[PDB]
RNA sequence: CCUCCCGCUCGGGAGGAGGCACUCUGGGGGGACUGCCGGCGAUAAGCCGGAGGAAGGGGCGGGCGACGGUAGGUCAGUAUGCCCCGAAACCCCCGGGCUACACGCGCGCUACAAUGGGCGGGACAAUGGGACCCGACCUCGAAAGGGGAAGGGAAUCCCCUAAACCCGCCCUCAGUUCGGAUCGCGGGCUGCAACUCGCCCGCGUGAAGCUGGAAUCCCUAGUACCCGCGUGUCAUCAUCGCGCGGCGAAUA
């Protein structure tokens, strides 16, 4: 009795990111946290969680949207770069963490490319989620 | 059952609300009232719903869609409409006058919203002049 | 003596020097490009015949 | 590595394409896209000087040319805007602009 | 823990503090804050712990990822100088190589007689434009590189 | 996060900021009764527009008054989650939005030590931080006096809250006193009339210089 | 028959409505089924300009409006029943577009 | 009614049929006028206070600036009296200069951290602009960008992601993980061409500055204060000019 709609995004994301360690099809490739990262990072973190959140979002976003592109998910993160004393401006993420991620989901059978030119959920990506949200929405009533 | 469609507008967050009978549904832009991150503007939405009671909150399905920029903006458009959604429901002057005595942001919007940025004498913002120092 | 023609022959591919108006014949002074290339000063004189409205 | 590149001679025999992997982003571009019809009359006057028909002392308004290995040796006359300032070209000058070496202002003290 | 120290010596005899490993290397000229976290991976340490909690065995794993980083991994834009003086493929920079390599290339230009080398001697930015009145009220940029 | 939702079940009922009942306190003095919005309810942000009328600013939730005289210091420069600030100050070079957090954490840090309803420690800090007498360099008839002027209950509150909000930013200055703390350690000690409140040191001096001059 | 769209825009208010009304009145009675004259947006055009040619002191700055309004009309009639209705005089200064599909 | 998911079988969510209700769009109409009620005022004018009400007593914000003057500003936009130039104070060209600096000031941006930084997640706009032009989406590239290619001359497609917000996690007040000058290098992009003199991306470099004297400016409410957003001109120099919405006051 739950969708991704019913669960707050702070409790959903460590429950799907674990369920991306456990299953265990999607994994961190070594080249992606090392130095092929998104724009500028004050520090680069050596995290599995880092990879598992950038993908745990990707299964929530393709649910909501239809044709969700690479240029959309690069620009959807939120984050900047310095120019100098000129004030900062809005730039997009690293396309390397987004174009390997959709393709690690595509081999897992969670996402599929539609024939209209775009990106949509499968039933296996849609059920992996509704089960993880049925577990989260059930726990949110137990806990005062 | 019934369908009573209302509106609630504050600083151009327009809330589209519907009040039909059911089982305690609170829908905001498709997501339960639970999805919001600020605790704060939630409590604002929650103000009218206790002033009347949980009795009528539980017995009625409220779906609203607030297309408005502000986080507090959304909340505020949600505070004005639930209160107007609950005064059309029961019908009495008891629930209307009880809101008005508490605050007028439940049943009046504004008379004003925003002002244009004036042409000005070459600077930034509607109400500002270039700095002087020629004395 | 003898020489070949000149009417200017250098690059002016783009910029302000590329443009001229259809009323006061300038490069650096204003060129409103909406299919109404004139200077800002002409613009003001011409507009009531254009059908623009002063009111904000 | 004394002398810039592999060796002064092997970069006269690698000219088109193989130099590129060594050079800055900026020097690559102007070789790869090409240079103007005054840069084509400057490939006759470096060639009249290395051999053959009576050599002119090579003069240029070229300040957008980046120094190649074949042109190392000649004394190049770069118009500063008023007059021609000489530069004896070295192998340590491979990879820099030609308009760096001649001045763009007279050099005095400020006050 | 892995044996508390307050001063372990890393990168020769230059000192590693008790601030955090990623900030203790930034100081060591040549290793920054992004390049420190590239050599924490290959070596196999926790990045966010304090500096000085290192046995002798960790201090050897870092000194050989420094000598040649292009052997271990470290991409050819994620290493310190790539394509050096037209004939070195990639190298490393440290407090002695960085100090020498930048004064060398400056020693090169002054002999060349350029508008970059004499523009680093008079007291000026070369491409930053204004010398018109900036570094104002007697002030100074300090050019390159250190007034602390 | 679960306590956070308990803080959403609890303000509902009714209580300020998630867990402070607005009945715990009373205004014992009949002076500060109509001038204070202790009695009304739930959220400060409100946006209820004030100064609209003659006293369109007395009905302002005590805490909202706190938030925007705690928000005050601010020019030009630019804030966003980027690298990016300061621009929102040692007192909101920016909004009541990230202001309201500070006052909430300061209600949390003043509750943690005193253990009372913090709206009984702050309303006990805005009846003591206000001086009872002030001297204006007032001249009337061309004759320069420096005179006995007694203070009005509205202009009391304002000098109470402002001196509380002026004292904390001298201490928070590049210091571990966080405004959520520096305010929470000002609000306890202005409630007490302690010798450590830069807000009860001006209160006194403004009455004491004003007694001499009268 | 052939569903035609008359897409009719004008630069001023008085000129556009008279034609939209007259088009819905003459077409009403013959071999035409007609869907009502729907108003789409005003792509109000703002030209925002510097008055003063000195650019000096305070210079007061003109706001410009060009408002272009678009009515749209679907119609089920022939290509011959279309010209009969396109007879009308039309203000200067009123653009009338015609797409033809079955 | 129909396809998909989930389920404690109660019930939550999307698609398409279907439906113009709602938001909205732009054309028209009503509503506020001291009309009424009290007090002050010459029972007049008017000011104050009150009720009903979405809104009130110039409702609120613009455009709208008389006769004239400072011989204000512009003949270097145009129009134009007078004078002057005539291989030239013309004309064509490349290159250089306007971007030189020991310094002085004006107007601004960015900034001196825990109301903080990283990382992640989630919820939100509006004006506008878009054919050698906006560019879905797919692919390669760490990225800047490149390759392919749908739609779009526009309520129907694209720029587009708002930003501030909040919640959890790491970090634990130093000239620093602040701050970003300066310098080495690798690399893209436009144009014939960016050394002089472009911007961005990555690594290394990592300067002054730790709340500022005398003095002085701006503004009175959806305003200031604050946060991003667009457009003009337009390849490219924007810390500018014009304009939009988000948070939302002090004192009078």
């Amino acid at each position: 009795m739950a969708t991704v709609y019913d669960v707050p995004g702070d409790l959903l994301v460590e429950r799907v990111a674990q369920r991306l360690k456990e299953i265990p099809e999607i994994k961190p490739p070594e080249w992606a946290p090392f130095v092929k990262t998104g724009r500028h990072k004050e520090r680069l973190p050596e995290q599995e969680d880092w990879w598992y959140y950038r993908v745990a979002s990707i299964l929530r976003r393709v649910y909501l949207d239809g044709p969700v592109g690479i240029e959309r998910l690069r620009t959807y993160y939120g984050g900047r770069k310095n120019r100098g004393h000129a004030p900062e401006k809005f730039y997009k993420a690293g396309g390397s963490i987004i174009r390997k991620a959709l393709q690690q989901l595509e081999a897992a059978g969670f996402v599929e490319k539609v024939p209209g030119k775009g990106r949509v959920i499968t039933p296996k990506g849609r059920s992996f989620l509704d089960k993880i949200a049925t577990e989260l929405k059930k726990e949110l009533e137990e806990i005062i | 059952m019934r369908i009573i469609q209302t509106t609630g507008k504050r600083k151009t967050a327009i809330a589209r609300a519907v009040i039909r009978e059911g089982k305690g549904r609170v829908r905001i832009n498709g997501k339960p009232v639970e999805i919001i991150e600020p605790e704060i503007a939630r409590f604002t939405i929650l103000e009218p719903l206790i002033l009347a009671g949980e009795e009528i909150w539980n017995s009625v399905d409220i779906d609203v869609k607030v297309e408005g920029g502000g986080f507090m903006g959304q909340a505020e458009a949600a505070r004005m409409a639930i209160a107007r959604a609950l005064v059309e429901w029961t019908g009495d002057m008891s629930l209307k006058e009880k809101f008005m005595k508490y605050d007028r942001t439940m049943l009046v919007g504004d008379p004003r919203r925003t002002e244009p940025h004036k042409p000005n004498r070459s600077t930034k913002g509607p109400r500002a002049k270039r700095q002087k120092s020629y004395r | 003596m003898a020489k070949a023609d000149y009417n200017k022959r250098k690059p002016r591919k783009f910029g302000k020097g590329a443009r001229r108006c259809i009323r006061c014949g300038q490069y650096g002074p204003i060129i409103r490009i909406q299919g109404l290339m004139l200077c800002r000063h002409c613009f003001r004189e011409v507009a009531p015949k254009l059908g623009f409205r002063k009111y904000e | 590595f004394r002398y810039r590149g592999y060796t002064l001679e092997q970069l006269m025999n690698m000219s088109l394409e193989e130099l590129a992997r060594l050079f800055p982003a900026r020097q690559r571009r102007s070789l790869k896209r090409g240079l103007t019809p005054e840069q084509k009359k400057l490939l006759r006057k470096i060639r009249l000087a290395k051999k053959g028909k009576y050599k002119k002392p090579i003069r240029t308004h070229c300040r957008d040319m980046i120094i190649l290995p074949e042109m190392v040796g000649l004394t190049i006359y770069v118009h500063n805007g008023k007059e021609f300032v000489p530069v004896e070209i070295k192998p340590e000058m491979i990879g820099h602009y030609l308009g760096e070496f001649a001045p763009t202002r007279k050099k005095v003290e400020h006050g | 823990m892995a044996n508390f120290r307050h001063i372990v010596r890393v990168a020769g005899v230059d000192l590693d503090g008790n601030k955090q490993l990623r900030w203790a290397l930034t100081a060591i000229k040549g290793i920054g804050i992004n390049f420190a976290t590239m050599v924490c991976r290959v070596a196999g340490l926790d990045p966010f712990m304090k500096a000085g909690y290192l046995t002798d065995e960790q201090v050897k794993k870092i000194e050989e990822i420094l000598a040649d980083p292009v052997a271990h991994g470290i991409p050819r834009w994620a290493v310190n100088r790539p394509k050096d003086y037209e004939t070195g493929r990639d190298l490393h920079l440290i407090t002695a190589k960085l100090d020498m390599a930048i004064r060398e290339d400056i020693m090169r230009l002054r002999r060349i007689r350029a508008y970059r080398g004499i523009r680093h001697e008079l007291g000026l930015p070369v491409r930053g434009q204004r010398t018109r009145s900036n570094f104002r009220r007697g002030q100074t940029v300090g050019v390159s590189r250190k007034k602390k | 996060a679960k306590p956070l939702n308990e803080r959403f079940f609890i303000p509902h009922e009714i209580k300020v900021m998630g867990r402070w009942s607005t009945e715990d306190v009373e205004v014992r003095d009949p002076s500060l009764k109509p001038y204070i919005n202790l009695e009304p309810r739930l959220l400060p942000h409100t946006h209820g527009r004030h100064a609209k009328k003659h006293f369109g600013k007395a009905n302002v939730h005590i805490v909202e008054r706190l938030i925007n005289k705690i928000m005050r210091s601010g020019g030009s420069h630019y804030k966003v989650a980027g690298h990016f600030m300061r621009r929102e100050h040692r007192s909101l070079n920016s909004k009541k939005v990230k202001a309201y957090e500070v006052v909430k954490e300061a209600f949390k840090i003043i509750e943690q030590r005193t253990g009372k309803n913090p709206i009984q420690v702050l309303v006990w800090a805005i009846e003591n931080a206000a001086p009872r007498e002030d001297t204006t360099s007032v001249m009337f008839g061309g004759i320069r006096y420096h005179v006995a002027v007694d203070i009005s209950p509205m202009r009391r509150l304002d000098v109470a809250l402002r001196n509380i909000a002026l004292g904390a930013s001298a201490k928070c200055y590049r210091n571990k006193m966080s405004f959520a703390e520096a305010l929470a350690e000002e609000i306890i000690l202005a409630a007490n009339k302690d010798p450590k409140s830069y807000a009860y040191s001006k209160k006194l001096e403004i009455e004491r210089i004003a007694e001499s001059s009268r | 028959m052939q569903k035609a769209r008359i897409k009719i825009a004008s630069t001023n208010v008085r000129s556009l409505d008279e034609v939209a009304n007259q088009i819905k009145q003459i077409a009403e009675r013959t071999g035409v089924r007609m869907s009502g004259p729907i108003p789409l947006p005003t792509k109000r055009i703002r030209i925002t300009t510097r008055k003063s040619p000195d650019g000096e002191g305070s210079a007061t700055f003109d706001r410009w409006e060009l408002r272009v309004h678009k009515r749209l009309i679907d119609i089920e009639a022939d290509e011959r029943a279309m010209r009969q209705i396109m007879r009308i005089r039309v203000p200067e200064d009123v653009t009338i577009e015609i797409e033809l599909i079955s």
